[PDB]
């Protein structure tokens, strides 16, 4: 008896190396990367709406900036903010502009309504050199510019606007800061001016801010913009002795915010994904990605590590 | 591997094996043979898959969060943003690191595991007809020409037809 059986197992000559909980290295006949390290160049369009802001950022698009009427009635998964965008109009600070911003971008859609406020004897629509529309000086779209009427006159204001609608109102507003008290009274008549917005809930003024500040666009002038929302059945009242940039209008609130905002220059492409960097789209199905801890939509888990080997055979013992 | 079959008492794969994970390496009178077992090397495989299945997918649908990158620095708010993104990142950087070294330390004893669960089969076929030679071999005490080798192979082989002709060569 002589005969011989041998039970055996594959092997190739150049395996994977792996981690396992002892080793650092063990060499595998086959192995999968589990992490992304490779994005497309560009942004894919579908299935996530994107909108691209071009040469405005969103805080510009809201407030109606020169260059950014194709922005008007734009819906969004994902506002895609470029870094080289360029400030157009009158040269401005937002107090709250992060929380600002984000409320924007989260809520995902620029559907305005426009509204006629009587403002009393004072004329409107200002504009400024500093905001021109097609060579023509010109303002915010959103924002109307108050003044003293011809005959020296910048009497109390005092409007209501009403929501009885089904949606909450975000109102945007503003204040005027002159460089001397000399432009405070040629403007707004009173000195000092000062806003105060109120809702049943809550209440905010703003005394404006008079002194000398650097030109930025020409100028030394400031506007600092505010905003109230309005849930239905509140109220809003605006108050001026002065100095007001008031709304045209409300942008309409969304009940669910589903949507956000991705700072990135990286360009708008054909591809199909549903993963955003700021580094560019990803097409993968990997678990993990190292590529940027900023990423929107349905992505992989962002990590630390450059690679991490899935053993996905036996150990390789070749010959 | 907990089982010591793999880089164990089998010193060796084999590169000529191309068509399982798993097979049978055989010399009779009439010749050599090596052919793939099915049962064993699906049974690894869908093991693996499965594996590869419940961990790719996941699902991590994000879209509004906070802010991560930052030009200037501010204080307060900004340092408890950096640290929230720091800590989830560390945390599920471990999770990751973690989760391949389990996963790659069951693959390995569950390949092992097989490769034994194969050997210890073909042993219980054998009954009395063969021993144990020590490196995944069994030496077979009586004549076992292709067919013989092909009914061990796939499971017919009866041990009462040799069992006269290999008790009598195993002892004298
Ligand atoms: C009167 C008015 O509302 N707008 C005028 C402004 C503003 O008074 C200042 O910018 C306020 O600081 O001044 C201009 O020279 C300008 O910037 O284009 C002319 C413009 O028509
Ligand atoms: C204007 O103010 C008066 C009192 O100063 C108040 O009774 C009235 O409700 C206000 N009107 C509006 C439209 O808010
Ligand atoms: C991601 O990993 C690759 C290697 O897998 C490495 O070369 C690259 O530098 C990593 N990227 C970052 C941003 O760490």
């Amino acid at each position: 008896g002589n005969p011989v059986i041998c039970m055996g197992h594959h092997a190739v000559a150049n395996g994977t190396m792996v981690k396992t909980l002892a080793d650092d290295q063990v060499e595998v006949v086959t192995a999968q990367e589990l992490v992304e390290s490779q994005n497309l160049p560009e942004l894919c369009p579908s299935p996530l709406r994107l909108v691209d802001g071009q040469t405005c950022d969103i805080i510009n698009g809201a407030l109606g900036s020169p260059g950014c009427d194709h922005l008007n009635g734009a819906e969004w998964d994902v506002f895609i903010e470029r870094p080289n965008a360029v400030d157009t109009c009158y040269p401005f600070d937002v107090p709250e502009y992060q929380s600002l911003r984000s409320i924007l971008a989260n809520n995902g859609k620029f559907e305005f309504i426009a509204e006629e406020f009587q403002w009393n004897t004072v004329k409107q629509n200002g504009k400024s050199g500093a905001c021109k529309r097609a060579n023509v000086n010109d303002f915010f779209n959103r924002l109307n510019w108050l003044v003293k009427s011809d005959g020296n006159a910048y009497p109390l204001q005092n409007l209501t606007k009403i929501n009885n609608g089904d949606y909450a109102r975000l109102y945007i507003w503003g204040v005027h800061h002159p460089s001397t008290d000399t432009e405070q009274t040629n403007l707004y008549k009173n000195n000092p001016g000062g806003v105060t917005v109120s809702t049943k809930t809550s209440q905010t003024s703003v005394v404006p801010n008079i002194g000398s500040r650097p030109l930025v666009r020409g100028l030394s002038g400031r506007v600092s913009f505010y905003w109230t929302i309005v849930e239905p059945g509140d109220l809003i009242v605006f108050n001026t002795i002065g100095n007001l940039i008031a709304p045209r209008g409300h942008y309409k609130l969304n009940n669910q915010k589903k949507s956000t905002i991705l700072n990135t220059a990286i360009p708008i492409g054909s591809c199909v994904s549903k993963c955003h960097t700021d580094k560019g789209s990803l097409s993968t199905t990997k678990p993990f990605q190292n590529i940027s801890r900023i990423a929107v939509g349905d992505c992989p888990r962002y990590v630390k590590q450059g690679s991490l080997k899935l053993a996905t055979g036996m150990r390789n013992i070749p010959e | 591997g907990l089982f010591g079959a793999i880089a164990g008492f089998i010193e060796n794969g084999w590169q000529g094996l191309i068509d399982g994970w798993y097979g049978f390496r055989h010399q009779n009178a009439e010749g050599t043979g090596t052919a793939a077992d099915l049962k064993s090397t699906q049974a690894a495989i869908d093991q693996i898959n499965g594996k590869l299945n419940r961990l790719i997918e996941k699902t991590n649908d994000k879209y509004h969060q906070i802010e991560k990158e930052f030009e200037q620095v501010e204080g307060r708010i900004q340092d408890l943003e950096k640290y929230v993104e720091d800590t989830k990142i560390d945390l599920w950087s471990y999770n990751a690191e973690l989760l391949v070294a389990l996963e790659n330390q069951h693959t390995i004893d569950v390949t092992d595991s097989e490769m034994n669960k194969l050997f210890e089969r073909v042993r219980r076929q054998l009954r009395e007809n063969a021993e144990d030679k020590g490196n995944g071999c069994f030496e077979i005490f009586h004549k076992c020409d292709n067919n013989c080798i092909e009914s061990i192979r796939n499971g017919t082989y009866d041990h009462d037809i040799y069992r006269d002709e290999a008790i009598n060569n195993r002892f004298q």
